[PDB]
């Protein structure tokens, strides 16, 4: 049986030196971006704090996660599990395996 | 129209893309290379019913209107067919909005996958600008 995971990291703890680490973040949707093949949800857990980027990319991100993305609104309360990926530009983002909506705004 | 590399670099500089939102000219040339292969007429249908249009492959869900995409927002306030002209004005204007949306050039998957973190200035090296 499925159960939403326990938060492992505050959004401010998501740093480039966590590249390759599986994390669970929890908070609210700060913003949404839909550019077609790339979609981005930003999650915050403090006011005036980080807004960590969670990216979805067609052909790489599981298609069921795009269905969850379509349900998302700003201020929704979410739990996201994924792998931290440090920016190639060298700042940080999350490649999700799970997106849970705990409540809609 | 299929632009050559340095031809596009000059056009993009003229249209004010160099350092727009902190992105040097090479980023934009590299993005166009891997999004459209420098082809202004490039169009590609996605599985979600949306289509990507032109030199910078702008998507029909949020950004341009192609009259066939459900949930069209048309934030660039432009027909998608206008993004297929040999003149890049319309694509540049819409690209400027897209890159200002809060995620910088991460809006372009080809830029993320082929340009981001590489020596992008190589794409404008040797060009008369």
């Amino acid at each position: 049986g499925s159960v939403y995971p326990k938060k492992t990291h505050w959004t401010a703890e998501i740093t480039p030196n966590l590249h390759g680490t599986e994390v669970v973040v929890a908070g609210w949707v700060a913003s949404l971006g839909d550019y077609g093949r790339v979609k981005i949800v930003k999650v915050s857990d403090r006011e005036g704090g980080a807004a960590v980027s969670v990216y979805l990319e067609y052909g790489k991100t599981p298609d069921h996660l795009f269905k969850v993305f379509a349900e998302l609104s700003r201020e929704d309360v979410v739990v996201i599990k994924g792998i931290v990926e440090a920016s190639k530009a060298a700042g940080v983002e999350i490649f999700p395996s799970e997106i849970w909506i705990l409540n809609k705004a | 129209k299929v632009f050559g590399r340095c031809e596009l670099a000059a056009a993009m500089k003229r249209h004010g893309l160099d350092n727009y939102r902190g992105y040097s000219l090479g980023n934009w040339v590299c993005a166009a290379k891997f999004e459209s292969n420098f082809n202004t007429q490039a169009t590609n249908r996605n599985t979600d019913g949306s289509t990507d249009y032109g030199i910078l492959q702008i998507n029909s869900r949020w950004w341009c209107n192609d009259g066939r995409t459900p949930g069209s927002r048309n934030l660039c306030n432009i027909p998608c067919s206008a993004l297929l002209s040999s003149d890049i004005t319309a694509s540049v204007n819409c690209a400027k909005k897209i890159v200002s949306d809060g995620n910088g050039m991460n809006a372009w998957v080809a830029w993320r996958n082929r340009c981001k973190g590489t020596d992008v200035q190589a794409w404008i090296r040797g060009c008369r600008l």
